[PDB]
């Protein structure tokens, strides 16, 4: 890879610079290079990896949604035909998005997940795996849409099982996992009641555990609890 | 819906 | 080029989609492809070209400024040495920025400017030429910094001479040219008094010509006049 | 300083 000649520590340092510069494609490439050094990632390094690709795919997803909306309008009654260009460019963005998702899933499979033994790392990576299959599912339409959906569900479910056994209900990784699994249920799996039940139970169990936390941990947990609350307000 | 970072 | 097989009209259509999707690197590549078809650009097409590269280089310039600041702090008294990484990554961003500027200047020279006979098109392209030499000048430090600065000045000056002879003082191209030439004077040429004089004279002459305009043209002109006023408030 | 779009 193009980062194979750069020191692991230099790649991590440059990932942090790229974040400050809001250069998230650079950040992702640096962190991909760091993963490919073959050593496990620390907590801070895992979060750098996640932030980088979240921002890259976030921009791709936003663009895909703009283009898909334009495409769908062009296919309504009375719409003037403007040729293949809208579909072509939507497919271009979609293919680039899928390539990023495939890259992340490839890193997780080679070999982040199999070497992740601690609950905090294993849950983190399995959540990521569910997230990037979910992003694939957002754009999927063909023979393997159901398998993509079930791959997201399976990854989220294994992460949930571990997190419930090994993590307190206020753990921010556990909370963000439950948040995203609930979004999966609502937006991908056509299961809004499951989405709502998971968000409410997650919120309530974290509420009851806040008294154990320091002020700093309390702030971390309540931040994600508010996102659960925001979604419940949207959904109910 | 809001998802995590 | 990679856009050589796509219809000119399809490239323009996709540039407009990319703008809506805030995919400005795509937008730039599409418009580069359209320019390389060899036909002159319409007013709308010129503005698509400008918007695309302005946004691409704008993101590069913002990142370069973040990294340059970090670099400069690392070279103060008492700063811990952190190795070559900051300089390396600043140079990486700087080289990519210079490549974009070189690409734009190459389009202008091959062959947009020489085929531009109308004042509105010729002034537009010469302003662009001044702008992208100015961006090169922002990062220049070596033997050719003075020649880069003089290339920006020369391009802006030819555009000014034409615009003063051929355009009314409220023309938005003329106003944006004067705005940017004044910024050049202040930030590049170490000539704040020239910057201030140009901004005030430009503003005052446009003020006196507003009575000739429609409501829509009045809105276009006053928008840029307010930027001149904002700069004068900053500079005085 | 502000420059044009
Ligand atoms: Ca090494
Ligand atoms: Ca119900
Ligand atoms: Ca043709
Ligand atoms: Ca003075
Ligand atoms: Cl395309
Ligand atoms: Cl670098």
């Amino acid at each position: 890879g193009a980062m194979g000649s750069m020191e692991r520590a230099s790649l991590i340092q440059k990932a942090k610079l790229a974040e400050q510069a809001e250069r998230y494609e650079d950040m992702a490439a640096f962190m991909k290079g760091a993963v490919e050094k073959g050593e496990e990632l620390s907590c801070e390094e895992r979060n750098l990896l996640s932030v980088a690709y979240k921002n890259v795919v976030g921009g791709q997803r936003a663009a895909w949604r703009v283009l898909s909306s334009i495409e769908q309008k062009s296919n309504e009654e009375g719409s003037e035909e403007k040729g293949p260009e809208v579909r072509e460019y939507r497919e271009k963005v979609e293919t680039e998005l899928q390539g990023v998702c495939d890259t992340v899933l490839g890193l997780l499979d080679s070999h982040l997940i199999k070497e992740a033994g601690d609950a905090e790392s294993r849950v983190f990576y399995l959540k990521m795996k569910g997230d990037y299959y979910r992003y694939l599912a957002e754009v999927a339409t063909g023979d393997d849409k159901k398998r993509i959906i079930d791959s997201a569900r399976s990854a989220y479910q294994e992460a949930m099982d571990i997190s419930k056994k090994e993590m307190p209900p206020t753990n921010p990784i556990r909370l963000g996992l439950a948040l995203n699994f609930s979004v999966f249920h609502y937006e991908i799996a056509n299961s809004p009641e499951e989405a709502i039940s998971l968000a409410k139970t997650t919120f309530d169990e974290a509420m009851a555990d806040l008294h154990t936390l320091s002020e700093d941990s309390y702030k971390d947990s309540t931040l994600i609890m508010q996102l659960l609350r925001d979604n419940l307000t949207l959904w109910t | 819906a809001h998802s995590s970072x």
